[PDB]
């Protein structure tokens, strides 16, 4: 791409999700959603190749019939209230409509099947992008709509997420496929506290966001895609697996690190309302999450796994790509515990 | 509800459920998908005409507009697909399943 | 330290934590209450601005 | 008997083997967009026949 | 919970009213924490591209420290200002509802009957 | 809205057609342009579990 | 208690910031005085506990398990720096680094007064244990062993979470000075039956709880030795100081809730005790003797007992000393043999006279001959739980014949004996070997002169 | 979901069993549909009757495991006079357990089946007597 | 040379004492903000001695 094209594009996704969010009118977010999926298309097929392909195909055929159930939801709500206001739906069939519509578009099981895949099918950058920021907007209108949610619903959706996102995990060897079902498993946690705090939701999101936008910049700096390939950056740069270490403990949920805290806040509230037995569900299956982590640690930073002849010829180069934000990042990713507190500029 | 309801209603939920079962060409689904955009316009237009909705009225057009450049970006795709493999069939696409 | 110094800042612990945890308990029941009845700041759902609606003499009569 | 095998066959080995085969059901799929958009017809009718998530 | 708060001024980072609260020290352990934060940040930049970590670009690092401290103090700020809100919120209330919060007539040990769970 | 830029900034970007009651050319009346004004009156400002 | 978290942390500039060839000398130098500086902690009063803020408190449960907390790290040092010597220079600095955020983690934990910062520091501790095992340890079965750790740990963990915050939203707080007077009787219902194992299931799987307890076998051995030492001589002792203080918020369900346990602990003492004489590996050996002794604790805090509280304290700190000598004289062979089959290398009292003399002492220790503080412990034990039931005698007895045959098994089948023929590179102990040793022994001899300074705060 | 559920919970424990095991049977029965239906959907069968033989060995186990908790659960209570008891349910919940390794013709899984199925059918009787709740409604 | 070189050998070696100073001086900084019962308690409160004004700092 001509580099002001990929600008104006990306800026393009920005601005959809952006509508979304200052949106008052249901027709203004549906637009939102309908301009971020028009200008991600082209980031996804950008290496050209029938992998980018079949990616940008699955893709537009979720997200598209997605929006269309938003759009019915949003009609059936103006035939029952007649009129157009983002906030809580006045029908229960309007709610279930959007509701599932949120969640196809967020890949929550069992509306995941297309995560792993398109993820797979697309460069890295393009994965941060559809991983991070495509999460915004479906979240910014669960956190409006949520007082008119179903709670079986939201909280059935929630529990297969963290069971699928757990199991999907624990067989891949591709680095792609295995932040695709971390994702899905991440989600889980987000809804799951909707209904009690909507602003747990949100530090989980931050905090999802920081370690996931960590993980794929990593990642892009040595251009590894695979378990194996990831398994050569000790020869290479030491440095990177201590931080891929940290990082892969801390969104494994492990004190005192930052990705506890999510875990440790959305448990206290579910709690305060008399919900035991889901955060101790939940908790629990988040191990799954955990051990498909300590398994990347385990060929990444803390065995040595055979290198190559030829690995000798990259010692002789410097790392040249940017790597954006990478210690503010990685710094926010792992030693933020101490400031939990500091969550309540959420509010 | 007016019976014209009952038949838009099942007009969308037809073209869904036509959405939700492909057979093999990706041509024939993307055909569901406007027979849902479809079936939303004319719902939308029957409840905001028979309202009177006044400042409403435009808002049918802004759905067929988008869902057209829409329907534009899913047919540039079913012709690459379509340059990959000389067909739109759907059994193609199935390269990440690994 | 003398014991007297240790005693009297025990209790001096004592009554920072016996406050906080009193808060606690009553934070929780304030949360029921307003979410319960909706009278209070919080869980105050929007509602639509009635600011927005145009008093002026309309095209027919009966409106 | 305790140590070596029971002990490891009634927590740990059971409970791993039952995670391996969950994983490898979720996990086996044929990446058809056939089946998948199939798969989210039923958990529409599912959820309200079943679970009437609708009312 | 106190989204729609009544003197809610909408899309305010610090809203007026925050203006009657004493700032945070300058010398606040928090702050220095997040000053911290900055400097690891900084030795992390010279550690991935391989520069001597300690002492590499100072200018650099003390920017990491700057901006970390710089935005960390608005950030307290405005996580003391919710608190504040909310211990605001919560007396309001009681005060409003006194018959939901009645002061318990509460008696001695000498008075109130405990079993005796004998350890033996 | 998530983030209310509008009423920060004090700009109506799409508030204008949320309702059937605001502002219409010509002062076109919905139908049920009565009711609608009646129903937001009486809910303004008291949320939405007390106006339930 | 910053003035000892702030040294701790500043032995880490000063490993990074040391000349190369200087880190064990100045870690283990500075380490050995904040050691000494502990010793401050031993001003206890008879009714009041020592309340340092908000934050942290000491009592005198937790302050000598503080001091033996940073008196093993300049041991650790110690002990490590022999089979590290061909590491290069900064993973030998990440390795100290983990064994002072390690340090750091424990002073913590021990003094938190919030259940809920013991709770995080509690876990804490995991992530430099585990780094320690799966990146320092020598043989491949060290990444298993990893896991088991990790996931048995956890799997406990976090039912603790939920239950601690549970405790937080109906008391109003889990400050410990506070739970003692504002703690309500537990009623007998099904929600409080997993309350209450809640609870207890994260530190019974600490402890180790006999069935719960495969993790410790495989962690202990295959760690490097200072991961060994400070696994079993304070890591084990994190779940019973956890037990001794959470159970003041659980009476009196613990009279029956108890049962299964203790009958775990009684029966599984004997039989970890018996496993001990069939062991062909020697370390395997002392990490299942570790089992045994912690099975005493686990009864004497469940019984809940003044005297069975006392000799819990000792054995914790005894055991500690104890254990961890055992895992330094068996990992002095291993330096020179290079395999940990008790067999294999025999005789060694006719090459190496003066450690077989440290051999001797520690299995005497190990086996409680009076007056030493492991017997003064496990009297105190066997004393309450005869009155708790007098048929307890019959099981306190036969594992006090099976813990001599073991103890005394392991140091005549590599001590005595004639020395194996092939095995010709026994060279003399150093003089680093022997301090480390007598570093362990001296301190313990010691303490059974004054032993009131580890019996807790029944004392 | 909901009226069979409702129907179950309303009938005493311990007291007539055939209409309790029409619920569970029910329950379990409809559970091995909608495996049936993401099974096929997902794996697709090699003809049409094939995909019927699955649907049938599906949901017959089900229904079996649904009737037998239900059935023993019941006899249990009423032998021994104690509606209130979790322990019915365990040894409801160990049948189902069985009749579940019969099906799969494992040892093995029947093992496991009854000690996992035992305990969580216990569970949930505790719940129903001490009122937990796994869906929660929001309260503070 | 000497005092140079003498104080770049040994200067790693303050970090850790001068840790305990800033500990223990942070530590009674502590107890200055936990006075709210100095010479108030029903066991110790006392008169204060001429000279004296507080009983413990
Ligand atoms: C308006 C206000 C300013 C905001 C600017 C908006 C973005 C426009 C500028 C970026 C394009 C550009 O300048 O260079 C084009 C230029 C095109 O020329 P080219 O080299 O021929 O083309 C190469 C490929 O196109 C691309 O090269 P590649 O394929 O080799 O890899 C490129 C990669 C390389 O970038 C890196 O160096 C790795 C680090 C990137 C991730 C870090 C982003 C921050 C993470 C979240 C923390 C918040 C901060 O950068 C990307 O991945 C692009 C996406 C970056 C955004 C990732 C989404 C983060 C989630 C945000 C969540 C915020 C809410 C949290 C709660 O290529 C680049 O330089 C791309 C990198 C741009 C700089 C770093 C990324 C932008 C800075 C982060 C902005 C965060 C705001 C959220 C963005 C959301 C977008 C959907
Ligand atoms: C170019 C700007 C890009 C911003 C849009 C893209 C990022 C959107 C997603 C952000 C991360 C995920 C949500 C974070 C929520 C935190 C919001 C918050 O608490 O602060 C808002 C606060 C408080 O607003 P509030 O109290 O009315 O409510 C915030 C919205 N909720 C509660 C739903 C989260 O407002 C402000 O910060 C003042 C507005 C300053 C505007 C400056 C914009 C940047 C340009 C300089
Ligand atoms: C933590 C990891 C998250 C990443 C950190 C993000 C850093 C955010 C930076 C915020 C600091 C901004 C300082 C600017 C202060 C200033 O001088 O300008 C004021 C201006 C807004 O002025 P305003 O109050 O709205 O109008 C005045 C009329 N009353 O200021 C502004 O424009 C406001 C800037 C927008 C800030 C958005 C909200 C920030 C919170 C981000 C999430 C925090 C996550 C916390 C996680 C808790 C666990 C640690
Ligand atoms: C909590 C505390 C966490 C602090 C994190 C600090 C920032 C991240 C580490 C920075 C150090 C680093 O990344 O590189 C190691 C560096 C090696 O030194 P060198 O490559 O020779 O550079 C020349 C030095 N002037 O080492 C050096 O020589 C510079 C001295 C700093 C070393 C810091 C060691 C970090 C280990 C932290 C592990 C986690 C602690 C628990
Ligand atoms: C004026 C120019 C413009 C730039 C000015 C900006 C300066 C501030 C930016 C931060 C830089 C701090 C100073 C760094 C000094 C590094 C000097 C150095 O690298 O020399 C190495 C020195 C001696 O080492 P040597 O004896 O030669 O060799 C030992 C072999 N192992 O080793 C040392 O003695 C280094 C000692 C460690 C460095 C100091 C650590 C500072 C910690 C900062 C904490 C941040 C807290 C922020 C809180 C703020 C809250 C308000
Ligand atoms: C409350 C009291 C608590 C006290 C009691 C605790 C009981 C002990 C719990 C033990 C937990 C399971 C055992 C953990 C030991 C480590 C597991 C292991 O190492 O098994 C190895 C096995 C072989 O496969 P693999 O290692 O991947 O092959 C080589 C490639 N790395 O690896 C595998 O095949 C995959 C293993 C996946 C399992 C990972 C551990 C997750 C444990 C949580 C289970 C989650 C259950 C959620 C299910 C909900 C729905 C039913
Ligand atoms: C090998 C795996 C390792 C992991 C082990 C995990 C252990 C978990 C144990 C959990 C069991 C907790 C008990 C739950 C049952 C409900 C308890 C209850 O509320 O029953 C109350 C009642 C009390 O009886 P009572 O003393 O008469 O009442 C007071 C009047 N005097 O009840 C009573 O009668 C008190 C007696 C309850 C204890 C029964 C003991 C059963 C026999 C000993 C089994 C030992 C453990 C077996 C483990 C095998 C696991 C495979
Ligand atoms: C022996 C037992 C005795 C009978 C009692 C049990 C039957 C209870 C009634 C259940 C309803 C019948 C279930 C049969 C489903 C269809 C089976 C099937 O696999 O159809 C064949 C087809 C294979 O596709 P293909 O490879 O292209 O070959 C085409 C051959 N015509 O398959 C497909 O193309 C898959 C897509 C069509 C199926 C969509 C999923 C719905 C069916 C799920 C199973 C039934 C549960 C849902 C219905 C419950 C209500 C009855
Ligand atoms: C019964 C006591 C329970 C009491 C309440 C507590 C609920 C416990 C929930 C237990 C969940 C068990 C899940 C078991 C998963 C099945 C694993 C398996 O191996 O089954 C295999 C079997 C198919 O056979 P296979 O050879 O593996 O594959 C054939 C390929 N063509 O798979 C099959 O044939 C279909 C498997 C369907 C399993 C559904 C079982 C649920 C039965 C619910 C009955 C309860 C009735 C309601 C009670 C209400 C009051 C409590
Ligand atoms: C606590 C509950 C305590 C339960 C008590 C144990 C119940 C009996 C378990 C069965 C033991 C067994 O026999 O398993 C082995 C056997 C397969 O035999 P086989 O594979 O041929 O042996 C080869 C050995 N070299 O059996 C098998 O076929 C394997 C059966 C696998 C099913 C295991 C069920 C567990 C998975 C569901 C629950 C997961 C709960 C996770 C809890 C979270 C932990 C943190
Ligand atoms: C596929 C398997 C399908 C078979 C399972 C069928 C569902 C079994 C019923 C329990 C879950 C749904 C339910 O109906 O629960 C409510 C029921 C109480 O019924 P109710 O009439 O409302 O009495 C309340 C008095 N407190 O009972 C309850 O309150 C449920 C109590 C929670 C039990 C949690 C079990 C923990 C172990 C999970 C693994």
């Amino acid at each position: 791409m001509n580099p002001i094209i990929f600008i104006i594009i990306l800026l393009t996704i920005m601005l959809g999700t952006i509508i979304v969010m200052i949106s008052s009118h249901w027709l203004l977010v549906w637009i939102g959603f309908e301009m971020n999926m028009l200008a991600i298309i082209p980031i996804m097929m950008k290496n050209h190749n029938p992998r980018a392909t079949e990616a940008s195909t699955k893709y537009f055929l979720t997200q598209s019939t997605a929006s269309m159930l938003l759009m019915m939801a949003v009609i059936i709500n103006l035939m029952f209230s007649g009129q157009w206001t983002v906030m809580k739906l006045f029908n229960p069939m309007a709610s279930m409509l959007m509701t599932m519509a949120l969640a196809m578009k967020l890949g929550m099981a069992p509306f995941h099947f297309w995560v792993p895949e398109v993820t797979q099918g697309i460069p890295l950058s393009s994965g941060l992008i559809l991983l991070t920021w495509q999460k915004l907007a479906p979240m910014s209108v669960l956190y409006q709509i949520f007082p008119s949610i179903n709670l079986n619903l939201i909280l059935t959706l929630s529990v297969l997420s963290i069971l699928i996102g757990g199991w999907g995990g624990l067989n891949q060897t591709q680095l792609r496929k295995i932040m695709a079902y971390s994702s899905i498993a991440h989600m889980g946690w987000m809804t799951a506290v909707l209904p009690y705090n909507p602003t747990m939701t949100l530090l989980n999101l931050i905090i999802y966001i920081i370690m996931t936008s960590t993980m794929f910049t990593m990642f892009m700096a040595n251009s590894t895609t695979t378990t194996l390939s990831l398994s050569h950056t000790w020869n290479k740069t030491p440095i990177m697996t201590v931080l891929i270490l940290a990082t892969l403990l801390s969104m494994g949920g492990l004190p005192p690190l930052s990705g506890f805290m999510p875990k440790w806040m959305i448990i206290q509230e579910m709690t305060k309302n008399n919900s035991i037995i889901l955060p101790t569900f939940m908790a629990i299956t988040a191990l799954l999450n955990l051990y498909f982590y300590m398994r990347l640690t385990y060929s990444t930073t803390l065995t040595m796994f055979p290198s190559t002849n030829n690995m000798k010829m990259k010692w002789q180069f410097p790392l040249m790509k940017k790597m954006t934000f990478l210690p503010t990042m990685v710094v926010l990713s792992t030693m933020m515990l101490p400031l939990t507190p500091m969550l309540s500029v959420l509010e | 509800m007016s019976m014209v309801y009952m038949n838009i209603m099942m007009a969308f939920t037809v073209s869904l459920v036509g959405l939700l079962m492909y057979r093999s060409h990706l041509m024939s689904s993307l055909l569901c998908l406007e027979g849902m955009m479809l079936s939303l316009f004319v719902m939308a237009a029957l409840t905001i005409l028979n309202s009177h909705f006044t400042l409403a009225s435009m808002m049918p057009i802004i759905l067929l507009v988008f869902a057209a450049c829409e329907a534009a970006l899913g047919l540039s795709l079913l012709v690459m697909v379509s340059n990959t493999y000389g067909t739109d069939y759907v059994q193609n696409l199935n390269l990440l399943q690994c | 330290d003398g014991p007297e110094k240790n005693y009297e800042r025990t209790m001096a612990i004592l009554q920072i934590e016996a406050e906080k945890a009193e808060l606690r308990l009553k934070e929780l029941e304030v949360r029921r209450l307003m979410r319960a009845r909706g009278d209070g700041p919080w869980f105050h759902y929007p509602t639509i601005d009635k600011e927005l609606i145009d008093h002026s003499p309309k095209a027919t009569p009966d409106n | 008997l305790l140590d070596l095998i029971w002990l490891e066959a009634i927590l740990p080995k059971t409970i791993s083997l039952a995670q391996m085969k969950a994983s490898t059901l979720v996990t086996n799929q044929k990446g058809l967009i056939k089946l998948y958009f199939l798969s989210f017809l039923i958990t529409i009718l599912i959820s309200m026949i079943l679970f009437n998530f609708h009312e | 919970m106190m989204t729609g708060r009544q003197g809610r001024a909408t899309f305010q980072f610090l809203p007026d009213e925050a203006r009657s609260l004493p700032p945070p020290k300058l010398t606040d352990p928090r702050l220095a924490f997040v000053g911290f934060l900055g400097y690891c940040s900084g030795l992390i930049d010279n550690a991935i591209r391989r520069r001597p970590v300690l002492l590499a670009g100072l200018h650099r690092q003390l920017l990491y420290i700057t901006s970390f401290v710089f935005v960390g103090y608005y950030l307290l700020k405005r996580q003391d200002y919710m608190y504040a809100v909310r211990d605001h919120d919560m007396f309001s209330y009681i005060k409003s509802h006194p018959e939901d919060f009645p002061e318990k007539d509460k008696k001695t040990y000498g008075e109130v009957f405990e079993e005796f769970h004998p350890v033996r | 809205p998530f983030f209310d830029v509008q009423k920060r900034l004090g700009v109506d970007l799409d508030r204008w057609m949320t309702i059937q009651s605001a502002e219409q050319p010509h002062k076109i009346p919905s139908r049920c342009h009565a009711f609608e004004k009646e129903w937001i009156e009486c809910a303004h400002g008291i949320g939405s579990i007390r106006a339930e | 208690m910053l003035k000892y978290i702030i040294p701790t942390i500043m032995l880490m500039p000063l490993t990074w910031l040391s000349k190369n060839n200087m880190i064990w000398v100045n870690s283990t130098a500075h380490s050995l005085l904040i050691s000494f500086t502990s010793l401050l902690l031993m001003n206890q009063f008879g009714d009041n506990s020592l309340n340092f803020s908000l934050l942290f408190f000491s009592d005198s449960l937790s302050t000598p398990l503080l001091i033996l907390t940073m008196w093993l790290l300049p041991l650790m040092l110690m002990a490590s720096q022999h089979h590290l010597s061909k590491e290069n220079l900064t993973r030998k600095k990440l390795f100290i680094t983990m064994l002072i955020s390690l340090q750091l983690f424990l002073i913590m934990t021990f003094t938190a007064m919030e259940l809920i910062l013991f709770y995080i520091l509690f876990e804490a501790t995991l992530v430099p244990t585990l780094i320690i095992i799966t990146r320092w340890g020598n043989q491949t079965e060290r990444l298993n062993a990893g896991l088991y750790f990790l996931f048995y740990t956890l799997a406990g963990s976090l039912p603790l979470l939920v239950a601690l915050i549970y405790i937080q939203n109906t008391v109003g707080s889990l400050n410990f000075l506070m739970l003692q007077y504002w703690v309500q009787p537990v009623h007998n219902s099904w929600s409080n039956v997993f309350m209450w194992l809640a609870c207890m299931m994260a530190f019974m799987v600490k402890m180790p709880l006999y069935g719960l307890h495969l993790w410790l076998p495989k962690a202990h051995v295959e760690a490097p030795i200072a991961g060994s030492m400070v696994l079993a001589a304070v890591l084990l002792k994190l779940g019973g100081y956890g037990m001794l203080r959470i159970t003041l918020i659980l009476n009196p369900m613990t009279d029956f809730m108890a049962y299964p346990f203790i009958m775990l602990s009684l029966w599984g003492m004997i039989m970890t005790s018996s496993i001990c004489l069939r062991q062909t590996d020697l370390k395997s050996l002392i990490a299942y003797s570790s089992v045994s002794h912690m099975a005493l604790v686990i009864v004497a805090i469940l019984i809940q007992t003044p005297w069975s509280y006392m000799g819990a304290t000792a054995l914790m700190i005894a055991h500690g000393l104890t254990s961890s000598m055992l895992f330094c004289l068996a990992n002095s062979n291993y330096e020179r043999i290079h395999s940990r089959t008790m067999i294999l290398a025999r005789g060694l009292q006719t090459l190496l006279p003066l450690m077989a003399t440290w051999w001797l002492l520690a299995s005497l220790t190990n086996l409680a001959l009076p007056p030493t503080i492991n017997l003064i412990g496990e009297l105190f034990v066997v004393m309450s739980t005869f009155s708790w039931s007098n048929i307890t005698i019959i099981l306190m007895g036969v594992n006090m014949v099976i813990t001599a045959l073991y103890s005394l098994y392991m140091l005549i089948m590599t001590q005595r004996g004639k020395y194996t023929y092939h095995i010709n590179n026994i060279s003399p102990s150093f003089t680093r070997e022997n301090a480390l040793m007598s570093l362990h022994i001296l301190p313990l001899l010691l303490l059974t002169l004054n032993p009131k300074i580890i019996l807790g705060p029944l004392y | 979901a909901k009226t069979v559920l409702r129907q179950y919970w309303d009938i005493p424990e311990g007291t007539e069993c055939h209409r309790k095991t029409y619920a569970t049977t029910s329950i379990g029965g409809a559970a091995g549909l909608v495996v049936s239906a993401y099974s096929v959907a997902l794996k697709t069968p090699t003809s049409f009757l094939e995909g019927v033989a699955r649907t049938g060995r599906y949901t017959f186990t089900a229904a079996a495991i649904g009737a037998i908790f239900g059935l023993t659960s019941c006899i249990s209570a009423q032998v021994r006079e104690k509606p209130d008891d979790p322990l019915n349910y365990l040894i409801g919940g160990c049948a189902g357990g069985l009749i579940l390794g019969a099906r799969t013709r494992s040892y093995g899984i029947g093992a496991a089946a009854c000690a996992y199925m035992g305990l969580t059918a216990a569970l949930v009787k505790m719940g129903q007597l001490e009122g937990w709740q796994v869906f929660a409604e929001p309260k503070v | 040379m000497n005092l140079l070189q003498v104080v770049r050998d040994h200067w790693v070696h303050v970090l850790v004492p001068m840790g305990f100073v800033f500990g223990y001086y942070l530590d009674r900084k502590n107890d200055e903000k936990l006075t709210a019962f100095r010479n108030k308690s029903l066991l110790y409160k006392r008169e204060l001695k001429p000279n004296e004004e507080v009983t413990w700092k």
